């Protein structure tokens, strides 16, 4: 009955969420937030300590002249201020950037073969088994080798470990199961069934390095230390001399020749090195998520858990920090994940594409794209024409821009199975969109929108590729907020719908399936408002070797 | 003549080609074959048409391990190479007329293809030949299939790889010898680029011709370095005659005398004592049972014992067949002959610093890999100017197999396609020719 | 060839150990089976593991530098490349990590030495490697105390000895016997234990290591006393500087 | 009377310095230090709590065969074990790398032209001070100008702020002394007048964003960060309209045209953008610490507290974590500010300076480098020899290389006053150094230095440049340990010698001059010892947003 | 003249050299122009503007033929000019590689 975001509405505000009339400027400006009066006092605090002038609600313009609202995170019973949900004060957040950065996949493969064809030595699920337990002494930073060695806490490094996993179950099962991704219990069986015949005989490691590290130094320290860690514990395990020629094949196949970042490095105006937000395509973010293998028969659910991941990391943390910084984004990326909106657009496009041509059974072309896409971008403007608590709730018309595109790309690529189609879906409710409100986004929103038309099925050199493929450093997509978390969902849209197990990389998507993660991937909005709650608690802290 | 030295040619079987050829003959600025093989390596690609057709039907585009469910596109790309390949051909030529070439090999599985000379004369630098190549082969395959519209990004992820998303190429089925411009150490680095692996493969593993592919083009790269210009010009030069060409047959004859049962040590005595037979060092001062070398002219000191660097990687690692112990000669070779004579070693000592850290990263956790994998770009090989590099070559052309990083295994496609062209395959043949040619214009 | 200037016990020493002419004291008998269990690549009478088919068997590529040198014995057979490594004491150790590299390129073919304060290394095919290995532990490269055999865990050369004069050893693969005043090898260059012992002999005494070390000290010859050394490498210091600003 | 070293050396061992015995193997491996002991339990949790091994002392070879040492922070009585010095267990190290990755120093010189020329606005001290109050407000992340925005807990980035200088003392004086960083009280005199006459009129900022976002982020985030609340606050403070085309000109200075980062960006196969270690040049990390304002009678402690800054910067941090990781390095860096070997020497070289020419007074030619380098190389290297726990202590060859040499270059800079010459002498000690021992560092130590004297003078294009701006991307410097801090320490040696209020940058000197940081650059060693000792808090936690 | 090189505000106390380039400039521009010509009267062109402040400086074109790229021409002209006034000057060893840093900047650190 209810639209998805009734609820959301209704806790805001006093009106039902069709009145048009409100009440403004006699809500007390910020002291109507239990929020905004926490920064006033920590301000006054601050500020008193140090010495220097800090936060002050004097400050330029007068906060809170409208209701301050409370966001429901999509999915869950949680609301919260908008504050909540800034990554600086979200630790759920912040986690899920450091699980990501400081992740890398390492093949055995190559390592393997330099053992047994230039050592000459037996490679066997025993000697694999304690070469795992000798890096997961290592890998955390603790010597294996030398005398007089000085180490890491371990309790500072906790986090840190390898695990490993291969498509071979009788290889699988002889691996101790403490260091093992159990595909066949971490996915469904017909996902188990395509993942595991993707990996083969292949053997794959899960690196996570240190959160505490991760967060001292940077994305690209990842593969750098996992090698030094791996090398270390292939000259323990299998009896090298601790430095000989054959010790270089082992690194070079562990930093370069069998290693998969999760991001690649960026150009020099935005130089990053591996392992930043920049370098990770739409394909792997989708894969990283864990809905697919949990929420299968919920091509929305599926698709909008992947958008909550990506709007957050790309605009709050990416965009939002790397990019520029301040105050930030937190409310371009929370009209993805909040208050039910893009779940109502999305589920409605569902259940019209379902009813009209069957999930996956459109035509692969512009017919499929003109009619979904329109279809689903006038009912999402129409939510907003019809409710105008809800216009008032997603005030930004760069908020409403990304919702209702995404929504109607996603729609797109549910009919046509297909993410190229999705695309164009999106880039036409954009155009449709600005044409019915005479606005769309800020100032410079669809630079990419714009050029978005012609460059969906380009082929030329720096124009051309499958979404899957594209990502943050995509030359139109490489500056603005509003885009690139709903691109990741809809790479994650028509692989869902299809029942695909992931949507680019398989490694990527079984490297994510580990309960030993801190942040649950499986649930990246139940863990954003488990963060906003204040009750996430992340690696990495100090407090160890501080003092009480 | 701006320099009065002279060299004599050589062949790689030791036969004199040339006598008395003017050493700026051999100058990257003036000799037409050096000119000749940098501009080749500039606009020379190969495609692999076979690893496209087969990442577009398993839809595995886009880098490692990486694949799109339900994008798998089923075409005969090798089946129609010849109508694809000329197809490709019509794009890339500027006129019908020009150089350039496009060639199938392995029953079509892959392509030779050289971009035309005017494409690189109206360009900033280099990747014109593969952006311009990949895009007339995408095209090409597009219109041969009449791929959709819906469908010919993936000809495009196939061909080219995850770039515009990755800075590199990455998943591309077309190599160059060269790398993108964004991967220079520093301004100038470009032709450094190129792998030892890639230089070994196209020379065929044949040693000299290694050495010398590696020597024009580390040597070339100092020009452009602007290394080689007012006070160095002859030190380089002097470098590339001795150390790359065999001039006066030098590392031809220490190999032939240290061959059977030499050593670094015996190859060093054998320099040391040519070198004070020819004038080039004197004995400056006695100590006790000891003679202090000096000599009038550093460069030419240089050059002897730059060749005799050569000779001694050939002798050790060639007696070993095993190319890893080339960082080692790198390093004992100047060590040894610095304290043998009291006169610095081969580029001032920066060809045994390069050693120092090449043996180190070949040796160790921390990065590197075999001999194979470096160049003159690369952190760890980049310090010598010149006269390093070109022995690590030389090392991996007589290793016979110790290698997993190969370049069997790094450079194939390289090996396919590059290995065709002569003037890369045997550049000294065609170098030394072009020095005869000149010799009296200098 | 000169090898080294200067003129105390130790320059010479540098120079014998670097020239293929002077003849290595031999000092101790070892087995061939002992020298390959000590290595620890394979065990005695176990067929040499290959990389790659006999030389023979391969279609090398036509070279006259292939043809004018001639391949090691290992080599010719495809032998894996294998190594020997050994720390020094800077408690007088006969040989020492540079003296080591230089030698080793002097004396021996096919080699691929590296030179470490706490470990000096020569990898070479495994037959070989196993000849070399037998001169560099009978002769006086080794000294049972005050050198060892290590392939890993290699800290020592900088420490103090302990009570028998015996250098470090965090895995004690050399072991200092009282009643006989010998040293035994009880474990492989890399750790794991022999089935049976081999007799290393007795640690050189002190006047001996002074006669023979090539470190230099100030308890022993220092260097800063070789003047005409120091020289040398002052000269190379200045040379190489001027060099590398003009010429 | 006794070698600066001697009470360090009798902390550690039983025996006296020069006893040539010992006793190995009887003192309970691990079990003989505290430190091991608590790893070895926290190792026990963690692999309990998480289900996969971790720490565990038998993995491996057996640590403590011999004495695991206490080792003395140099300057300091502390004496902890040098696992409390691995930049993993010590905030103080992670604060010193946070207070510099989260500084940009942008110009106000641009800035005030834009307002005056373009706008037509007045700038006067009141309209700066106002602006200053504004940025304290935006700078931590809150806003200023539109309705709704969420924004950072002040709690939690209490420890950014932005501050001015300028050499102008009038115009100082009518800033608010809060935001001011007054030189005349930070500098001795004649170091006060050189950097207020290098200045002069301009007038800059000091920008310190969030040390939890650097944390997040990375260093390249910074100078972005500092532009958008520069942004923020000058057209709030100033009145524009907010976003109009003069706002460009604003973010293109705070940006471009007037920012000073501490560490410019690394090309791509250590790709790292900004304000990371490898970027900082060896003058400015001279200059960052402070030792040379408070110890400026002394040109050793000056010179060895810039070695303690770098050697822990560059050997640990960077090449032992960000180009590396693992166990790392912490030893290798150790070894140049621990037990006061390296004041002995350089004190030793400092001395003999003295007596023979006058600080500063000697040629600046070979004649003096072969004098000098040679003289403290043989002081360095014969107190191995004399004395054998100072050999056993710094165990490694590549330590005592890098010691003795650092001692060599710095004396020899006393003398010449120059950098280059003091350059020169570190490389001539390692070339002394392994032809007296046979031996040097590492298998790739001396990398460098065997380029080293060739390159000391070269001036071509990769190989020349003053030691002041080297820094750990010159060629040669770019991949080992032992060298990088050292260098910073020959870039402060003459320097101090000469009594020079900076070495390269006069702006980076003043910038962190500031006793709002929160590590203490002046003291660079006692705050290493307060780290290792736990008694560090840094900035950057999540206590406040985490369950009790 | 000031030892300002490296970058914006860097400067190094005690390292200031007194030369008189713009002086010298048309001996320093000949000689320069003899290191960056391939051979007498190709294509080089080095022509002072501004009574000696300014150069314009053309890099003959047979050395783009056997370049990759372009950064030869800054790299030759950079180098020529700093040994151009090392050797008008006869500036010692010790002090060239400020006319280095006064030249190209901080450049290869950065
Ligand atoms: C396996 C290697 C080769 C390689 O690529 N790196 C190693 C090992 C690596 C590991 C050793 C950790 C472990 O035991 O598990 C780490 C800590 C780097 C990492 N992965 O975290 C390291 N070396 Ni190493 N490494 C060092 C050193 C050295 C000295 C040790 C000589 C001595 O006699 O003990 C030698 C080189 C030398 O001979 O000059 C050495 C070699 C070696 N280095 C030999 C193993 C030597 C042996 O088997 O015991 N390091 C040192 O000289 C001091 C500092 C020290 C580093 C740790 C720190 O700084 O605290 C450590 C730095
Ligand atoms: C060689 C190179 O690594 P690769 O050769 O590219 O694998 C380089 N490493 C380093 O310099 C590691 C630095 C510190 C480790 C050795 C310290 S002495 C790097 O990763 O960029
Ligand atoms: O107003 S602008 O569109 O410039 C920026 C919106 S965050
Ligand atoms: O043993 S190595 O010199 O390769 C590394 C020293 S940490
Ligand atoms: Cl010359
Ligand atoms: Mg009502
Ligand atoms: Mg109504
Ligand atoms: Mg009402
Ligand atoms: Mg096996
Ligand atoms: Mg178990
Ligand atoms: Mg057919
Ligand atoms: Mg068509
Ligand atoms: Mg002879
Ligand atoms: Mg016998
Ligand atoms: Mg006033
Ligand atoms: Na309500
Ligand atoms: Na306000
Ligand atoms: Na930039
Ligand atoms: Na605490
Ligand atoms: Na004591
Ligand atoms: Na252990
Ligand atoms: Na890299
Ligand atoms: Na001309
Ligand atoms: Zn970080």
């Amino acid at each position: 009955a209810d639209k998805l975001f009734i609820n959301a509405l209704k806790k805001k505000f006093e009106e039902s969420p069709e009145e048009k009339k409100t009440t403004f400027y006699t809500l007390g400006g910020w002291k109507q937030s239990e929020r905004k009066t926490e920064f006033v006092n920590a301000g006054k605090e601050v500020a008193a300590k140090r010495g220097i002038p800090q936060y002050n609600p004097d400050i330029g313009t007068p906060l809170g002249q409208r209701v301050l609202m409370p966001y429901q995170v999509s999915t869950t019973d949680t609301y919260v201020e908008g504050d909540d949900l800034h990554f600086v004060n979200n630790a759920a957040m912040q986690q899920m950037w450091d699980d990501i950065r400081r992740t890398v996949i390492v093949g055995l493969n190559h390592a393997h073969a330099v053992i047994e064809k230039r050592l000459g030595k037996e490679v066997t699920p025993e000697t694999i088994t304690h070469y795992l337990e000798t890096v997961n002494h290592a890998m955390p930073g603790a010597a294996v080798v030398q005398e007089h060695m000085v180490e890491t806490h371990p309790a500072l490094v906790a986090d840190s470990y390898v695990k490993v996993f291969t498509g071979n179950d009788e290889i699988a099962d002889e691996i101790d199961p403490a260091f093992v991704i159990d595909i066949n219990k971490q996915f469904p069986e017909d996902q188990a069934e395509t993942l595991k015949a993707e990996v083969g005989d292949g053997i794959w490691q899960v690196v996570r390095i240190p959160t505490i590290v991760s967060r001292t130094c940077d994305g690209a320290t990842t593969s750098r230390w996992s090698a030094m860690q791996i090398g270390m514990s292939m000259i323990s395990a299998y009896k090298q001399a601790a430095g000989e020629a054959a010790t270089g094949d082992f690194a070079y196949a562990a930093k370069h020749a069998e290693v998969i970042h999760m991001g690649t490095y960026l150009p020099v105006r935005r130089a990053r090195g591996e392992n930043e937000p920049g370098g990770v395509p739409f394909g792997y973010l989708a894969d990283i998520c864990q809905s697919s293998r949990v929420n299968y028969e919920d091509p929305v659910r599926v698709s909008l858990d992947v958008v909550a991941t990506g709007a957050m990391l790309y605009d709050q943390i990416w965009l939002g920090s790397y990019m520029s910084g301040g105050v930030g984004f937190t409310q371009y990326a929370t009209a993805a994940y909040t208050d039910n909106i893009l779940d109502d657009f999305t589920y409605f496009g569902k259940e019209y594409v379902e009813d009209k041509y069957g999930l996956c059974e459109a035509p692969n072309n512009m017919d499929t794209v003109l009619d979904v896409a329109t279809e689903v971008t006038f009912y999402g403007l129409e939510q907003y024409e019809e409710y105008p608590a809800l216009l008032e709730d997603q005030f930004g018309g760069s908020q409403r821009a990304a919702v209702v595109a995404a929504a109607a790309g996603c729609s797109t690529a549910f009919a046509t199975g297909n993410a190229q189609t999705g695309l164009s879906g999106w880039y036409l409710s954009m155009y449709l969109h600005k044409e019915q409100h005479s606005r769309l986004g800020f100032y410079g929103y669809d630079l990419q929108d714009q050029c978005g038309a012609s460059n969906v099925f380009s082929i030329r050199g720096d124009e051309g590729l499958p979404l899957e493929l594209r990502g943050p450093n995509y030359p139109n997509y490489a500056m603005n907020v509003g885009h690139q978390g709903e691109y990741a969902g809809i790479s994650q849209a028509p692989h869902a719908a299809r029942g695909d197990a992931f949507v680019f990389n398989p490694l990527v998507k079984i490297a994510f399936a580990d309960d030993n993660l801190v942040f649950d991937f499986t649930n990246v909005r139940g863990e954003f408002a488990k963060g906003a709650l204040r009750e996430f608690e992340p690696a990495g802290e100090r407090a160890l070797i501080t003092p009480a | 003549a701006k320099f009065e030295d002279k060299v004599d040619l050589y062949d790689d079987r030791g036969n004199l080609v040339e006598e008395q050829v003017p050493l700026e003959a051999l100058s990257p600025l003036r000799n037409p074959a050096i000119k000749s093989i940098v501009q080749g390596i500039k606009r020379t690609v190969a495609v692999n048409l076979e690893g496209i057709e087969n990442a577009l039907k398993t839809a595995k585009v886009g880098g490692p391990a990486c694949k799109i469910m339900g994008r798998e596109l089923d075409l005969d790309i090798v089946g129609n190479a010849e109508s694809i390949a000329a197809a490709a051909k019509e794009m890339i030529q500027v006129t019908e007329d020009d150089d350039t070439n496009v060639e199938l090999l392995g029953g079509g599985k892959r392509a030779l293809v050289q971009v035309p000379s005017a494409r690189f004369d109206v360009a900033a630098e280099y990747s014109a030949a593969p952006l311009v190549t990949a895009t007339a082969f995408v095209q090409a395959i597009i219109n041969e299939f009449d791929v959709s519209m819906y469908d010919a990004n993936m000809v495009k992820a196939a061909v080219l790889g995850r770039y515009p998303q990755s800075v590199e190429y990455m998943g591309a089925n077309i190599a160059t010898m060269l790398d993108i411009p964004q991967k220079l150490e520093g301004p100038g680095y470009a032709l450094r680029n190129i792998m030892v692996n890639h230089v070994v493969a196209a020379t065929l593993k044949n040693t000299l011709q290694a050495a010398a592919l590696s020597t024009i083009l580390e040597q070339t790269a100092m020009f452009e370095m602007g290394d080689a210009v007012g006070a160095f010009e002859r030190m380089h030069l002097l470098g590339l005659a001795y150390q790359g060409m065999n001039a006066d047959n030098l590392v031809f004859d220490l190999v032939k005398a240290n061959g059977k049962e030499g050593t670094v040590g015996s190859v060093i005595a054998d320099l040391v004592e040519r070198a004070l037979e020819d004038g080039v060092i004197k004995v400056e001062k006695e100590l006790t049972d000891y003679k202090v070398y000096g000599t009038d002219d550093l460069a030419m000191w240089n050059a002897y014992a730059a060749a005799g660097l050569m000779a001694a990687t050939m002798v050790n690692q060639g007696a070993a067949r095993a190319a890893q112990g080339v960082s080692s000669t790198l390093l004992y070779y100047n060590d040894l002959i610095e304290f043998e004579t009291g006169l610095p070693s081969v580029d001032f000592g920066k060809v045994e610093g390069t050693a120092v850290g090449f043996s180190f990263f070949s040796h160790s956790i921390y990065g590197g890999g075999g001999p194979g994998i470096f160049n003159g770009n690369h952190i760890v090989t980049r310090h010598s100017k010149g006269f390093a590099i070109p022995c690590v070559a030389a090392a991996m052309a007589l290793d016979a197999g110790t290698q997993m990083f190969s370049p069997e295994a790094t450079s194939g496609l390289i090996k396919e396609v590059f290995s065709q062209v002569d003037e890369f395959r045997e550049p000294l043949k065609y170098v030394v020719e072009a020095a005869a040619e000149i010799k009296n214009e200098i | 060839a000169q090898y080294y200037p200067g003129t105390t016990k130790v320059a010479q020493n540098r120079r014998n150990f670097c020239n293929p002419e002077y003849e290595l004291e031999k000092l101790r008998e070892i087995s061939d089976e002992d020298v390959v269990k000590i290595l620890g690549h394979r065990a005695p009478g176990e067929e040499y593991p290959s990389v790659h088919p006999p030389l023979e068997e391969m279609d090398e590529p036509e070279d006259a530098i292939r043809e004018m040198v001639e391949p090691i014995d290992g080599a010719k057979a495809g032998d894996r490349v294998r190594y020997i490594q050994f720390t020094d004491s800077m408690y007088f150790a006969p040989a020492q990590p540079y003296v080591r590299s230089r030698a080793y390129l002097c004396r021996y073919r096919g080699a691929d030495a590296g030179t470490l304060s706490g470990r000096q290394i020569i990898e070479t095919r495994e037959r070989d490697l196993e000849k070399i290995s037998k001169e560099l532990l009978e002769t006086e490269f080794f000294d049972p105390a005050r050198s060892g055999v290590r392939g890993k865990s290699v800290h020592g050369h900088s420490l103090r000895l302990d009570e028998d004069g015996m250098m470090f050893d965090m895995l004690r693969r050399q072991i200092y016997n009282k009643d006989t005043g010998r040293v035994e090898m009880v474990k492989n260059q890399i750790g794991d234990e022999l089935d049976e012992p081999v007799d290393l002999g007795e640690p050189l005494d002190e006047e001996t290591l002074m006669e023979k070390t090539t470190i230099y000290r100030v308890d022993g010859e220092a260097y800063r006393d070789d003047v005409e050394a120091v020289e040398i490498m002052q000269r190379i210091h200045v040379l190489r500087s001027q060099g590398g600003f003009n010429l």
